[PDB]
């Protein structure tokens, strides 16, 4: 999908709900890195 | 532009990985580009019946020399555009040794390329670079303007590998 | 009268199109530089940049370069005779057309 | 002056040393007759100093110009030789003149400094200047 | 794909999404070109996205030790007011930014006490409970 | 006419050189309904541009063919007076 609106209207509709939830997961400087559950259109 | 429910930003059309192929350079220097005097007379779809990749050769080759390394951003995008094959890159490259004045100014050219194409058909790309170091090693000299400065065949690919920023178009590590 | 009433209910060609195809030659009408000459697009303007094709002459070049890139006049330029704007790429295009820009270039040279 | 004295020793530098110039002054309403000669040390100036050289000039000064006897009568007369082309005004003409080349020469009547023959670029613009 | 669907080509929104036009805009041009704060906002948030992802990415890739990362984000925590521009969109995040300067100082004066002075400063929890405590408010203002 | 001739003409008004071409200036190209080309740049742009309106102004005073040419007629002047020291 690199390179239809009508599927995209929540999806767009909601972003920051996902920023909130990234943004909180971040992973802390003493884990290397952090397996995450992921909710994907 | 396109009219119905979407806008779409100059052609960004294919592949070269896996978005699109205008992506590789930034938009200002690409509308430069496609708002030149250049990119509009000598090149797309009426210069070159469409998009061809030979007669696009034939358009650089039939450009002291007066080109110097605007007419080769022009051209470099537009091998970006039109994203020849990896095989005809290759005979490209290294064919016709019986004349010394075709590859002149077509070496950067068809190098630059490569380095925007991809960073790792893998060991093939492998190859061109390694051969471009041994052209790197051939001991060339060339000219190049935006201000004027002549530049050596070594000092701009190892300094353009070694380099994020290439007159104006950022670079990725391979 | 009665004609008027109804109305309102070869090589040369072929060198016009050698013309109208290789810019090089064509992105030059500014041969005059600055000069001063003294004298609805449609049929021409006797003056400023001129398209055949169409029968339109243009006052700047981005309009005559820019109408040259859009669809209309390479319709008409089809429409004309044929259509080679639109016309793979089996080693053959490379080595045979390629070869010939050697060649075609060295006899230039 | 400089541009004289120069353009003299580069024509007559081992040809003929005793030869003379004629400079006419002109100026609305009357024309004035000075004769020249040079000597043997300004042509070896002329040879050193061909382009620019204001300061050799100066320093030149008014030697070497011995000024020579000239006679204007009406007891005698004379004529005109002029090229073979019978342009003898290149100025309009860059490519064509030649500093040291071969020309033709014939008896003839000269022409007007600007005249038609002198001033063929002229046509070809103003004709050009409607086009077509 | 918001701005295309506003029939404007010529803003040009960079990978870490600062938002500049392609060429000079006349006086008709800047009035279709701009876009309300909302947008503008959201933007910004992206830019935060986008700048804690790349210390992280640069963490993962071999540039950067673990401390110039955990500075990295402490960096970008606190100076978010020089580094980006939520602020001038949204004036109600300077009392978030100016809470986010204050804990700094503290923590700086608590890890630079005995030490000395200069970069290198870690522990990012306390500005990043009170970014996460702005997202939890300004979240239904965008979403809206 | 007359009267303003037996007594006044207001203090006899006459618009002076200046007067004139600024009132030329002033005036607008009467009606308002020659092509000369010119190359102008555009932003971040060269584009060949055909221009109107006045541009025309030009000097060319005593220099080139022409006044030096006309000039030439008068040289049989020269020669009624000769001297020399
Ligand atoms: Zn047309």
């Amino acid at each position: 999908h690199s390179d239809d609106k009508k599927a995209f209207l929540g999806a767009l509709k909601y972003l920051p709900h996902a920023i909130l939830k990234l943004l909180e997961n971040m992973p802390h400087p003493w884990e290397q890195a952090k397996e995450v559950k992921v909710l994907y259109h | 532009a396109v009219n119905e429910f979407q806008v779409e930003s100059n052609i960004s059309p294919k592949q070269l990985n896996n978005q699109s192929v205008s992506l590789v350079i930034p938009r200002l220097t690409r509308d430069k580009i496609h708002n030149s005097m250049y990119y509009k007379v000598n090149l797309s779809n009426e210069s070159l019946r469409g998009n061809t990749m030979v007669e696009l050769l034939k358009v650089m080759i039939g450009a002291h020399l007066h080109m110097m390394v605007i007419e080769f951003k022009c051209i470099l995008m537009k091998l970006i555009e039109i994203r020849p094959n990896f095989q005809q890159l290759n005979f490209l490259l290294n064919v016709k040794n019986e004349n010394g004045f075709d590859s002149k100014y077509i070496i950067a050219l068809l190098l630059v390329y490569a380095r925007l194409q991809y960073y790792y058909e893998n060991d093939l790309i492998k190859l061109f670079k390694v051969q471009l170091y041994k052209y790197s090693q051939h001991y060339f000299k060339l000219k190049s303007f935006p201000e004027l400065c002549i530049i050596h065949i070594d000092e701009l690919v190892d300094w353009l590998a070694t380099q994020d920023h290439i007159w104006g178009i950022p670079l990725g590590k391979c | 009268r009665e004609e008027y009433a109804e109305q309102a209910r070869p090589i040369e060609l072929q060198a016009l199109k050698s013309k109208y195809t290789n810019y090089d030659h064509l992105i030059k009408g500014s041969l005059k530089d600055l000069n001063k000459r003294k004298l609805s697009f449609k049929r021409g303007k006797k003056f400023g940049f001129y398209c055949d094709i169409c029968n339109l002459t243009f006052k700047d070049t981005l309009q005559y370069i820019d109408h040259l890139n859009h669809k209309v006049h390479a319709i008409k330029f089809e429409n004309l005779f044929d259509e080679p704007l639109i016309i793979d790429v089996p080693q053959e295009e490379f080595e045979l057309c390629y070869h010939n820009l050697i060649k075609d270039f060295v006899e230039v040279r | 002056a400089a541009s004289e004295v120069a353009t003299h020793s580069k024509l007559f530098a081992d040809k003929k040393r005793d030869c003379i110039d004629i400079s006419i002054f002109s100026t609305p309403g009357s024309v004035s007759l000075s004769a020249y000669n040079l000597t043997d040390e300004g042509y070896q100036w002329g040879e050193e100093n061909k382009d620019i050289m204001n300061v050799l000039s100066e320093g030149f000064e008014p030697t070497f110009s011995t000024h020579a006897q000239l006679l204007l009568s009406d007891r005698i007369t004379g004529n005109f030789i002029i090229p073979s082309g019978n342009v003898w005004n290149y100025t309009f003409m860059g490519t064509a003149f030649n500093q040291e080349g071969d020309y033709n020469f014939k008896y003839g009547i000269p022409l007007e400094f600007y005249n038609e023959m002198h001033r063929p670029v002229h046509f070809l613009q103003f004709s050009e200047l409607a086009g077509d | 794909l918001l701005i295309h669907r506003k029939g404007l080509t010529y803003l040009h929104l960079d990978y870490n999404f600062n938002l500049k036009p392609t060429k000079t805009l006349t006086t008709k041009e800047r009035k279709k070109s701009r876009l309300g704060n909302s947008f503008h906002l959201m933007r910004e948030l992206l830019k935060m996205m986008k700048l804690i992802v790349d210390t992280h990415v640069q963490f993962r890739l071999g540039n950067v030790d673990a401390f110039q990362l955990a500075d990295g984000i402490h960096y970008i925590l606190n100076h978010i007011g020089q580094l980006t521009g939520i602020y001038r969109y949204k004036y109600k995040v300077m009392h978030q930014i100016r809470a986010c300067k204050d804990l700094k100082h503290i923590i700086y004066y608590k890890f630079n006490k005995n030490l000395g002075k200069g970069p290198g400063c870690g522990f990012w929890q306390p500005a990043w409970r009170v970014w996460l405590n702005f997202l939890r408010g300004t979240i239904p203002l965008l979403e809206r | 006419t007359e009267i303003k001739d037996i007594i006044l003409g207001q203090n006899i008004k006459a618009p002076s050189v200046k007067r004139q071409k600024m009132a030329e200036l002033e005036a607008a190209r009467s009606e308002k309904q020659m092509k000369t080309k010119t190359i102008n740049a555009q932003g971040e742009e060269i584009v060949v541009v055909a221009s109107a309106d006045y541009e025309s102004q030009t000097f060319s005073s005593k220099n080139e063919w022409r006044k030096s040419a006309i000039a030439n007629t008068l040289l049989y002047l020269r020669l009624k007076n000769i001297y020399v020291s």
